[PDB]
RNA sequence: UUUUUAUUAAAAAAUGGUAUGUUUUUUUU
């Protein structure tokens, strides 16, 4: 950009890209199921 | 959820779901000549047809010697006397089909 | 489902045998099998 | 004909278990 508006420091996520794209290979069961959770709660955040 | 494998939803199940795969799945002539026949007299009624165009060419060249003499329009060389030398063409094909015949 | 990405509820709890009838218009015995219909194809051309 | 992927949960209060109700004044003339 070069030119931007300040957001709140707690309006940035940091990390939303890892878990919006698909899960890594040959991780454990809980971390695939970790990234499932957390997409499915951004799911639900944009569907209202 | 899935290719038609699983149910809507784990609650109400002492399940978790998580369906898997099987893992055990076991994937495992002519009979009538005459065909034959009316197609070679078809095709030497094209033959006479052919050899109607070479009269008709002749008689071209017969206009052209009649104009020539005149110098010393279109004409026709033989108004049915084609159709005689046509009777040996049916004389001499008749004779081809009796040896042809004779052959087989 | 989609087998990386989120589950839900049904939405939709109505399909219960209420017609009674298989309609005779999805029977297999008027229907070409070629290749299985995965959810894929149902969810990248929904109306289809 | 070669390969797969799919993982619900989850703790606190009151019911529920040492009821409850009572209980000390400065004038007469």
């Amino acid at each position: 950009k070069r030119s931007g508006a300040t957001k709140r420091a707690q309006d940035v996520p940091l990390i939303k890209h890892w878990y919006l794209e698909h899960c890594p290979p040959n991780q454990p069961v809980k971390v695939r199921v970790s990234y499932q959770k957390l997409l499915k709660s951004h799911v639900m955040n944009k569907l209202h | 959820s899935y290719n038609g494998i699983g149910l809507p939803t784990p609650r109400g199940s002492g399940t978790n779901g998580y369906v898997m795969r099987n893992l055990s799945h076991v994937k495992k002539v002519q009979d009538p000549s005459i065909s034959e026949h009316e197609c070679r007299r078809q095709i030497e009624s094209k033959l006479l047809l052919y050899r109607e165009q070479l009269l008709e060419e002749v008689s071209s060249q017969h206009s052209t010697d009649a104009a020539a003499s005149d110098s010393n329009s279109k004409t026709k060389s033989l108004d049915e006397a084609d159709v005689e030398i046509l009777v040996q063409k049916y004389r001499e094909q008749l004779l081809k089909e009796l040896q042809l015949q004779k052959s087989t | 489902a989609i087998p990386g990405g989120p589950k839900f509820e049904p939405l939709y709890k109505d399909e219960a045998p209420e017609m009674e009838d298989w309609n005779e218009f999805n029977d297999i015995y008027k229907l070409i099998i070629r290749h299985p219909i995965k959810t894929e194809y149902r969810i990248a051309f929904p109306y289809l």
